[PDB]
């Protein structure tokens, strides 16, 4: 969860809205294990 | 300085 | 790393380039929530955007530690800070921060 | 060897040189006496760079400007109580991953006609956190802290913050304002918790002590052009060993606004200061049932 | 070297010699495998002498017969994860003082009907004490327990009681009675906290493992005749080096009598059974908010 620590502060002329990218990795401690097929995508009908 | 851390007969 | 999907509420083909990114803007400084997501790369949901998560998609089990880089894209006269908390199992979302 | 050595100054590294007619050391003369802590130094002035190259602690990470504009109280790194210290007989517990980490406290909105507020230590962490838990079930507590007060705002905003840690900082009352009541501040302005207290009177800072000599005591700066955190680790400071987290606070975190907050119209008016406080060197002896107070 | 190491009885103390034409160990065959720790030891059987002296854990002391009739389970003291057991990264807290002592829990009154209780670990411990503060504030939990179950009896009374550690105690249910209702036990069966639950039917255990083998695994006679106390030290048993301590009970401490109190009138008819628990070496890993469950 990310929370607001003190707050999003701008001067005039600035935007009052910004965006934070988020990039997700692992470490170099990562492993997995029992490889299966995936299931994140399915489809329901052949290629053509 | 704390010294606190077969059978037989 | 690989871009992590937060905020994947949209779902129309329009605003799907806004799932790439998680809107910051000034509050009212009573602590607000920013956004919440599960540390579960296999788990669907917004880690499936992320290499990680196709990947974790075809093994059954994982393990190791997470590395999740938050990048600000606002100005450069844009300061604050963010507490950014993971939370260990056992702990529900957090109702304040 | 014909005198009992029992002077108040026995134990000190200065030799004095007296004169005593007596069987007592303290009942002789006070003789003759045979970078710096006091000035707030830095990290790098206390050669304190190895600790402070990332300020993680626990499982919590501050992301700041470390060694040159990073204080350490009184030139004094919080440690563990050494033997001779500690009187307490029983082994204290130092959970050191559980209770010693960043602690969030609140998000107080820096106002422009803003007074400043206090918090009192470890009052703060009494009631959250292992920490917290910690204090609340044992009977002996202590701790040294890294406070990190945070207070982001733009390069077009301006102002300064006098972040001090104030040791022993005894609430004092208006007296009924005539100076003939004798009155006394109540429990939520004397330990007034995370969420803190506003500062009724910050130029004698509720107290009758100026706020202008509190540069003494371990104190920065949040001019907001130059930066905009302020970091002090603060030890432990005590007449004792050990002490109560319930019914006495070490020391007390001044945050009051010195110049104040200005900005023009158009730029974010909710300026918030955070304070981030993680504890150091956290000891808990004397293990009971919980109290909250 | 032409095959890959990952047969499930690697890492193990015994070579198996074994036939194997393809890549991986685990497709060879079963082949040949090339005092004692489930006849619940004594402390004198298990050399542990040295620690069982005098029984104080934490600001806690028991007294009692010591040694000869004092059981460690599975002959394995308790013991901090090794480095190569454990698998999450962050360092755990070990308080060991506040944590590791021993929690009286109840005084169960043992009645000439009465049909025995269990006590499920570490739930008895979930929400009392330094240790169930540590136990609802992090993820992960590990530790041993020292159990003293204590009864004490006059010499004109009879009885024995089976105290016993079962690990993985998994509660089963009478199925309605016929078998055909897929019922399950509710959460208060399952993990009844501090004050235990009763045996609905001893015999099985209400979980259908006779309560005759129960003794394989660490156990204890209370034969009031000769001990009024049953010491029995339990390691930490998990497939995991950690668990959660909320929804994984270890083991579960029965205490059943085997031998129905007896005694004529005119002798106290109040004899209670009093259950002590110490945990031991205890590690709480995975720090978050505090959770009851």
């Amino acid at each position: 969860s990310i929370w607001y620590q003190t707050n999003y502060v701008v001067p005039i002329g600035a935007p009052n809205t910004a965006y934070i990218i988020a990039l997700a990795a692992a470490q170099k401690n990562f492993t997995m294990k029992l490889c299966k097929d995936t299931s994140h995508i399915l489809q329901t009908a052949s290629i053509q | 300085r704390v010294a606190d851390m077969n059978t037989q007969v | 790393e690989t871009i992590l999907e937060v905020n994947n509420v949209p779902t129309n083909a329009t605003s799907l380039m806004e799932r790439l990114r998680f809107p910051v803007s000034a509050q009212a400084g009573k602590g607000e929530l920013c956004a919440v997501f599960r540390a579960d790369p296999g788990r669907d949901g917004p880690w499936q955007s992320t290499m990680l998560g196709q990947l974790c998609g075809y093994y059954t089990q994982w393990s190791g530690s997470l590395e999740v880089t938050f990048m600000f894209t606002g100005s450069f006269m844009a300061t604050g800070k963010m507490l950014i908390a993971y939370t260990p199992p056992g702990g529900p979302l957090p109702k304040d921060r | 060897s014909h005198e009992n050595s029992n002077s108040a100054t026995e134990g000190s590294t200065i030799n004095y040189t007296t004169i005593n007619y007596y069987k007592d050391s303290y009942a002789a003369t006070a003789g003759k006496q045979s970078a710096a802590p006091l000035k707030s130094p830095s990290a790098e002035a206390c050669g304190y760079s190895d600790r402070v190259a990332q300020l993680t602690i626990g499982n919590s990470t501050i992301t700041t400007q470390a060694a040159a504009n990073i204080i350490v109280g009184y030139g004094e790194w919080p440690s563990y109580c050494s033997d001779d210290d500690a009187t307490a007989v029983d082994k204290p517990t130092r959970p050191d991953v559980s209770v010693n980490r960043f602690y969030t406290l609140d998000t107080k909105l820096w106002e422009k006609s803003s007074k400043g507020w206090y918090w009192k230590f470890p009052d703060v962490l009494t009631e959250t956190g292992v920490f917290g838990q910690n204090a609340q079930f044992h009977y002996l507590y202590r701790s040294g802290f890294c406070i990190h007060v945070q207070c982001n705002a733009s390069k077009f905003h301006q102002g300064a913050l006098l972040v001090a840690i104030l040791p022993e900082y005894v609430i004092g009352t208006v007296a009924g304002g005539t100076g003939t009541e004798d009155s006394h501040p109540p429990y939520i302005q004397t330990q007034p918790g995370a969420d803190g207290f506003e500062l009724q009177h910050p130029y004698v800072l509720d107290a009758g002590i100026p706020i202008s000599q509190l540069t003494v005591c371990p104190h920065q700066w949040i001019n907001l052009r130059t930066n905009n955190c302020a970091t002090i680790i603060v030890p432990y400071m005590n007449t004792l060993p050990f002490d109560s987290a319930l019914n006495h606070c070490n020391f007390g975190l001044l945050v009051v606004p010195i110049s104040p907050l200005d900005f023009d119209q158009g730029a974010t008016p909710v300026i918030p200061i955070t304070i981030t406080l993680a504890p150091m060197c956290s000891e808990f002896a004397g293990l009971r049932q919980a109290v909250t107070q």
